[PDB]
């Protein structure tokens, strides 16, 4: 079936940008390809950003430095587009969707394109369900929802990675296929991260798409885009995992900085003009049309929702950068992460003062909204008794009162790395907390005597943890039922130990 | 189940190469079908048939 | 008045016309796709021999260097009557809600239009009745002047603008017109809808009163940019009418972006830190069209978000340079439950002098700012000394100041979500009134926590009795 | 319509090349015609004029490694 | 191949070329330049009409316009194998050292070769023990990983380096290869290789099993842009073999920097701070190449210099995320003369985890850490007030975090110069024991001025019993 393709030839081949000459009828995203030729035996392809007249520069989607001046190129009509389904969960995939991870040619039947517009406008739904973070400062003060856009911002090395990977680990049977965007970020670096998601099991919910520092910016530029679209057919169509049909999904944009830092290059590169710190005008543009796509539809569209949580790094925390700024006015929420509470001992080092959750409750299990409203108070007034509690030694038992309590509920929050808490969990500790059953604890034991708790709530009353969870949805979570069984095990614990 | 993964991995594997080498095999098939009988107007047909 | 496309970068399209037709400089264009949908680009620049540069205002992923382009003759044409009353549009017009499209029958004006003259301003000021108690007393809402809403994140601008909204349509018999400026999908789209379809008045909904048009923040910055001028085209249809209507602005900070990033893209000098060279004139173009004109008023309530607590920036400057009023919210005050989160001092406003609100408003507005400025100076006493008795009145003062503080706070209809607590609504006579009892010393012999979330004085003192 | 290019596997095609370059006159006029040979290439369909190419010896077998895979 | 040059834009010649010849994006093109010896320069981008844009790599401060270019038609190749041991080369791979050439036989590899895949990583990693007790506590260097030291102009990162050197490349157990880009050559090289040929580990000096390419600072642009790239190809060959490499570069800064002269004199837009649009890329092709997979592993130890002492300049902050451990490198330290000037606050590492560096090792150095943190939040309230308005648990803390401040410095054999102290090998286990005592309360009676300039604990307790 021969037919007539439109072709063009290279006149200036850069560093990763290639002008094609006459390629007239060619859309405005498509994909160019480079056929082969002598010396190289398989296919580049491009993205045809800059229309231009007379002259089309595309952006190559891998090494430039076997185009030539003078080589031919065909104007494949499709838009760029990856492979999508269930075969992908467990496969590390380029932003392409070829697999790298060694093992074997995705299986699939359907081809999602990168690059879709946001789900609707009366599409989706209120973020209603939780998505069970593990960690309690996240679970208790900063919720994150199914289909809430939720930013992890921070400096260098702070927690950013490692938040992200704990909220994907604990994903264990929440019905949740996860997708971890390693955008501009190191090979070894993606090797460590699905090292650690193999070890704990996670990897057989978890979809992970890698453009690695060396790989070109334009495939670091289509990285999130990618994997969003699987997230996209995740919510719409669902794939099956643990023999339920999952219809949620959940997507990690490993940095969105070097997301950003790609696409000023290939905005340079093509002299498109520069804006605020050398990036391009439409960067506000690509990081919302990346986010607005994340939502949760209405059950007239499938019930189904896609989950976001861009990574941004700051320089010497300064929030007031450019890309920072966008994606904070995209997001619907913040997590800030510091270096000084993280070299300070409170390990996942979330700055709770300033980050916020604008789903806040209502992506909250009932018994997590009744228990946490007096810790986000208590943490709140110590906060703003800072001072008091370092050097003045003139004060009540009522300024001093809100010091410990304080210094109480921070301890608390201490957490390890790699041991997500379910939502039973927190919900007994934060009921132990907030109930005075905690007050004679001394600060620096606060994590054992939880960690403590925990084990003997494992073992010495798995039916009180059964029926925390069983009843976590009801308007008024401390029933009698409830409040009896579990004060008890608090009085029990707190008699037999110390 | 991984062990499963892993055999369909493999079945995978073992359907990709199989069906590369049908086209390597039938690249000498070919290359020697246009050594010998070359000789054939259909080529030149089908660059006039556009 | 057919030209071609000649250069596609970006959101920036460069088409060629013939030299005679070319399209004037705020004009649609209307690229035809495939199945009768289109896209509607601005006109932004016209240059050379009959090419015009355009902002997309729409995706340009399927545009090729040849297509036609169909010029409209005028601006971007948008509904405008009762028929564009209950729905949901977006930059251009178009209804994006699931009903059926708007008729031709229904009239559409330009979306850019002078706004008017100094001889038509009416410069009575009165107060407009709002329903949130800090807001009728500490910084009063002009009629026909501009307010904003300033905070960071968390704050409560979004919910604070929809309780308006609710409250000025069920209370008052008042339209509105709701511009979301890069306008968040999960916010906009399906929180104010689903909970504006909640609030109901007698068989009628909240949301078939009010017109609503997103330019989400998916958009290009054409659409976001220009979708204030398409909400103020729709609020002002109803003022031509004598209706006195209150538009809502949902983050100027967004529409200075989207001028910025149109501003950026199109080629433009930058000007100070990188923002557009013509920032003031774009404001002004939008701001400058809500006043009250002898026939009719826009009054407007604009949210502000201000990254950090950075004032010197841009968008809150030129917000300033044409705000009437200003409302201050906290994170501090939220994070203490105080969800209304005004901060009383650092909230300001014209209208707040004895001429135009009235001698025992303006009196018992300025006492509570006193007795709360001094309570920011004993608070922070009582904390240090360990000895909240050790003060001769300043005891009786720190008492009635946290009492008014925790008196401010007020249930929202729109809030029932998160607190499930009906909504209470209270006229300002009631939150004079209020004030001056409670100054006056009935406030007193009740606890704190009864003050908490109340509407009026009257609703503290049943609960207090109870 | 001009810079014509036909490249096949088996070169020196003789007055082929020549009917060729008179019956590429078919569009518009003359054409500049180069040939190449590309050993790689298992059979030769190529021919470009101005912006336009047909070449499916190759490319049938691309297509069908395509089906297959 | 006989281009003519068209421009001479400082180190970056535009040359034309016969339409059906021209060179590839990286092939090396050579200008004759007389004299029988020629200037290799590195085609970069080919613009219309076979007009290239090329690298000069070179002084070309002599050549006109119109000049006869030859295009080799391959990049720039350079020698690999046994051979280029204990030997010393160019950028270009052309040896530098009194011995002779390379023979033809030499297997010569292109510098431009596509980093190792996703599949070859090799994710295993173990504590490597560097003598040096700030580095060995706070950011344990990983067998395998890449490390960097960061640092302004006046800190320790060259000595920092010269007594690693000197600690573990006796040891090797394979070979090591060094690359001091951008580097003095008085002290980055020609005193390095007195101290290389000093060592004998055994029968052979460490310079006999060292690569070792420079491309110092008085080079052009060119070669400082491209000797890290052939100093990595040197070291790829032995890592694919097996043989474990020690990979010392050094001012990884210098190869930015020559990357963003270089593309000012491309013409490409400036991004940030004058520096290259295609950074993040340039640094990417440099590092992912620096990996230990799964054939062979490289050690790699950076040097990062900070433009003054600024943190958040782009080169530092694209390396950032280069690397599986951070040191940086303090202009306040290295002024109070604690001369390893290691911060520990801003010093991190993959490997601080109680699985891989032992438990009671990540407890001390995190305890070591919030300490440390507690003194930076005191320190204005220190530095207006005084010492005495603090609790006495904080006062308590401030003086122990001053006395580990103290306790980090360590003299070093190289240094010996400096301090007339000599150097100290402090060995990880006696490192955790020392801080464990110290943060236990031991100690505490002995004042600060006693832990300067020490190895582990027990000799800060001998010199305190010595002055009674
Ligand atoms: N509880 C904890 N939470 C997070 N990180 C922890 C914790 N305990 C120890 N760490 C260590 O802190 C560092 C956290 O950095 P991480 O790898 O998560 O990336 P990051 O801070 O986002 O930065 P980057 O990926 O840019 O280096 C890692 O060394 C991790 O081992
Ligand atoms: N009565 C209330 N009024 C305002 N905000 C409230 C109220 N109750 C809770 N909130 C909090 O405000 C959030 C909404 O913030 P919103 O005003 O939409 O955005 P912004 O942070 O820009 O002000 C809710 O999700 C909740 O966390
Ligand atoms: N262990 C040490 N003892 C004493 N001085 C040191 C030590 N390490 C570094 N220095 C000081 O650092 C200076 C050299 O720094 P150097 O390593 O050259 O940094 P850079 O390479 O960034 O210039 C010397 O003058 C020396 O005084
Ligand atoms: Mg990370
Ligand atoms: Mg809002």
């Amino acid at each position: 079936q021969p037919r007539q393709v439109n072709v063009g030839t290279v006149i200036a081949v850069g560093d990763g940008v290639a002008r094609l000459s006459g390629l007239d009828q060619v859309v405005a995203s498509e994909i160019v390809e480079f056929p082969p030729k002598a010396g190289r035996n398989e296919s580049i392809y491009g993205i045809a950003l800059n229309l231009e007249q007379d002259s089309v520069a595309a952006i190559i989607l891998g090494d430039d430095e076997t185009i030539e001046e003078g080589d031919m190129v065909t104007s494949t009509g499709r838009v760029i587009s990856v492979p999508v389904g269930q075969g992908l969960l467990g496969r590390v995939v380029n932003p392409l969707g070829q697999p790298i991870d060694g093992k074997g040619p995705i299986v699939y039947e359907k081809t999602r394109p990168i690059e879709r517009i946001a789900p609707g406008v009366i599409t989706r739904k209120s973020v209603d369900t939780p998505v069970q973070t593990g960690i309690i400062a996240i679970d208790a003060l900063i919720p994150i929802g199914r289909g809430q856009r939720e930013l992890i911002i921070g400096d260098r090395q702070t927690g950013k990675t490692a938040v992200a990977i704990d909220t994907i680990l604990n994903q264990k049977g929440q019905g949740m296929v996860c997708i971890y965007v390693a955008i501009g970020q190191r090979r070894a670096q993606v090797a460590q991260v699905v090292g650690t998601l193999e070890r704990f099991g996670a990897m057989e919910y978890t979809i992970v798409v890698s453009a690695t520092a060396s790989e070109s910016a334009a495939l670091q530029y289509i990285a999130p885009y990618a994997g969003c679209a699987m997230g996209e057919e995740i919510m719409e169509n669902g794939v099956m995992l643990n023999g339920q049909l999952v219809k949620d999904a959940l997507i990690v944009y490993d940095d969105l900085s070097k997301h950003a830092v790609a696409y000023r290059q290939v905005s340079l590169l093509l002299r498109r003009p520069p804006g605020r710190e050398a990036y391009p005008g439409d960067v506000f543009y690509l990081h919302s049309r990346l986010l607005e796509r994340a939502a949760r539809l209405n059950e007239e569209y499938g019930g189904g929702s896609l989950t976001a949580l861009p990574v941004i790094e700051t320089q010497a925390n300064d929030v007031s950068a450019y890309i920072p700024t966008n994606v904070i006015s995209i997001t619907d929420g913040q997590i800030y992460l510091e270096s000084d509470l993280f070299n300070a001992g409170q390990r996942p080092a979330l700055n709770v003062g300033i980050s916020v959750s604008r789903v806040g409750g209502a992506a909250q299990t009932r018994a997590m909204r009744a228990v946490a409203g007096k810790l986000k108070g208590e943490l709140a007034q110590f906060r703003d008794l800072a001072a008091f509690a370092q050097f003045a030694s003139d004060l009540d038992a009522t300024t001093k009162a809100q010091i410990e309590r304080g210094q109480r509920l921070q301890e608390l929050l201490k957490q390890p790395q790699y041991q997500p808490l379910p939502v039973e969990d927190q919900v007994a500790v934060l009921y132990a907390a907030t109930n005075n059953y905690l007050d004679d604890v001394p600060v620096p034991l606060i994590t054992k005597w939880r960690d403590d708790f925990l084990a003997f709530l494992r073992t010495a009353h798995p039916e009180v943890r059964k029926l925390i969870y069983d009843n976590r949805l009801d308007r008024k979570f401390p029933t009698p039922e409830v409040k009896e069984a579990l004060e008890a095990a608090i009085k029990e614990f707190k008699a037999t130990s110390n | 189940a991984q062990a499963e993964q892993e055999r369909i991995r493999m079945l995978s594997e073992a359907k990709s190469q199989i069906a590369d080498l049908v086209t390597l095999t039938a690249s000498r098939v070919l290359g020697a079908e246009l050594q010998a009988r070359g000789h054939d107007a259909l080529i030149a047909e089908s660059l006039a048939a556009l | 008045a057919k030209g071609v496309i000649q250069e596609i970068i970006g959101v920036v399209i460069r088409a060629k016309f013939p030299e005679d037709e070319v399209p004037e400089i705020y004009n649609a264009i209307e690229i035809p796709l495939g199945n009768g949908d289109r896209l509607v680009c601005e006109v932004q620049q016209q240059l050379g021999n009959g090419v015009v540069k355009a902002v997309a205002m729409g995706s340009t992923d399927g545009l090729r260097r040849g297509l036609e382009v169909i010029d409209t003759g005028r601006p971007i044409a948008v509904p405008v009557g009762p028929a564009t009353l209950g729905r949901v549009f977006n930059v251009l017009g178009d209804p994006i809600d699931g009903m059926g499209p708007i008729g031709p029958e229904v009239e559409r004006r330009p979306i850019h239009r002078d706004p008017p003259s100094f001889e038509e301003q009416n410069t009575q000021a009165q107060i407009f009745e709002t329903g949130i108690k800090v807001i009728d007393l500490i910084a009063p809402f002009t009629r026909g002047g501009k307010t904003a809403i300033f905070g960071g994140a968390g704050v409560g601008k979004t919910v604070v603008i929809q309780e308006l909204i609710a409250n000025i349509a069920k209370e008052q018999s008042g339209f509105s017109v709701f511009a979301g400026v890069g306008e968040r999908s999960r916010e906009g789209n399906d929180l104010i809808h689903e909970m504006k379809e909640a609030r109901i008045d007698e068989n009628t909904t909240v949301f078939d009163k009010t017109v609503m048009v997103f330019g989400q923040m998916n958009e290009p910055p054409g659409a976001r940019l220009r979708v204030g001028l398409t909400a103020l085209t729709m609020a002002e249809y109803f003022r031509d009418e004598g209706r006195d209507i209150l538009l809502f602005i949902d983050n100027i900070f967004r529409f200075v972006q989207a001028g910025s990033e149109v501003s950026s893209l199109l080629g433009r000098m930058p000007s100070q830190v990188g923002y557009q060279p013509t920032l003031g004139t774009e404001m002004g173009e939008l701001q400058e069209r809500i006043t009250s004109t002898k026939r009719g008023s826009i009054t407007s309530m604009q949210a502000v978000y201000v990254p950090a607590d950075d004032y010197t920036d841009p968008a809150p400057a030129t917000v300033f340079s044409h705000l009437d009023a200003t409302i201050s919210l906290e994170r501090s005050i939220a994070e203490r439950a105080i969800f209304p989160a005004v901060d009383p001092l650092a909230s300001t406003s014209r209208i707040l002098d004895p001429n135009i609100v009235g001698e025992e408003h303006y009196r018992v507005a300025q006492e509570v700012k006193r007795v709360l400025q001094r309570y920011k100076d004993l608070k922070d006493i009582i904390a240090i000394l360990g000895m909240e008795e050790l003060s001769d009145e300043d005891k009786l003062t720190v008492q009635r100041a946290r009492k008014i503080e925790l008196f401010f706070s007020q249930p929202f209809t729109v809030a029932q979500q998160f607190t499930g607590r009906p909504g209470k609504y209270v006229p300002v006579k009631k939150t004079v009134e209020s004030f001056a009892r409670l100054l006056n010393g009935e406030g007193d012999h009740i606890p704190e926590s009864f003050f908490y979330m109340q509407g009026d004085f009257d609703d503290v003192l049943a609960a207090y009795e109870a | 319509a001009v810079d014509a290019s036909v490249t096949s596997a088996i070169e020196l095609s003789a007055e082929q090349k020549e009917r060729i370059t008179r019956e590429l006159q078919q569009r518009y006029g003359d054409v500049h015609v180069t040939y190449h040979v590309d050993p790689t290439l298992i059979g030769g369909l190529i021919i470009r004029v101005g912006d336009q190419v047909l070449d499916n010896s190759l490319r049938a077998r691309l297509s069908a490694i395509q089906r297959v895979l």
